[PDB]
């Protein structure tokens, strides 16, 4: 049971590393989307060359 | 001769068997009891340590 507990701890540890990597990966993907939408808003805001 | 020197004949046999038992019969058997108590104790300690 002690040997099996060390093997289980080895799985729980690496699964937590993988999930933490995916949580930060999705955050970086979300951050990239926010800045690109902000670039399109700032590019569209240029309507002032004619709307004004 | 006839009755009392048997009082020392039996006494000598008694002391010889007691010293033989004390060195070649009792220590080898009591050690196996000491070891098993540790074999069971190590299992209970390992289970608590593995859980924690």
């Amino acid at each position: 049971d002690l040997e099996l507990a060390h093997e289980k701890a080895g799985q729980q540890l690496r699964e937590a590393k993988a999930q933490a990597a995916e949580i930060v990966e999705q955050a970086k993907k979300r951050a990239n989307q926010i800045v690109d939408e902000a670039r399109d808003q700032a590019r569209t805001e240029g309507e002032r060359l004619k709307a004004q | 001769m006839n009755i009392n020197a048997t009082l020392i004949g039996q006494s000598v046999a008694f002391f010889i068997f007691v010293l033989f038992c004390m060195k070649f019969v009792w220590p080898p058997v009591i050690a196996a009891l000491q070891e098993r108590q540790k074999k069971i104790a190590d299992g209970l300690d390992a289970a608590n340590r593995a859980a924690r």
